[PDB]
């Protein structure tokens, strides 16, 4: 807004972003891996 | 008389079973 005159476009392409969505794979992964505990705790009367 | 007792689980694992119910109600929700 004071700087108009140079603009530096998004070089949004880091590391960053694929390691994020690495953290979310392992959001994902973990988090039915914990809803999925339970429900093979409701399931199967073999739970081992 | 072939089903009149299993004398190992039915005795004083019938407690815990007892426990087993309740979490099978924790289950449930």
């Amino acid at each position: 807004k004071g700087k108009t005159f140079d603009f530096s476009d998004a070089q949004i392409f880091g590391k960053f972003d694929t390691f994020v969505r690495r953290l979310q794979k392992l959001i994902e992964i973990f988090s039915n891996i914990q809803q999925f505990n339970a429900l093979a705790k409701h399931n199967l009367e073999g739970m081992d | 008389s072939p089903n009149l007792c299993k004398s190992g689980p039915e005795i004083k694992q019938t407690e815990d079973k007892k426990a087993m119910e309740e979490f099978k109600n924790v289950k449930i929700e």
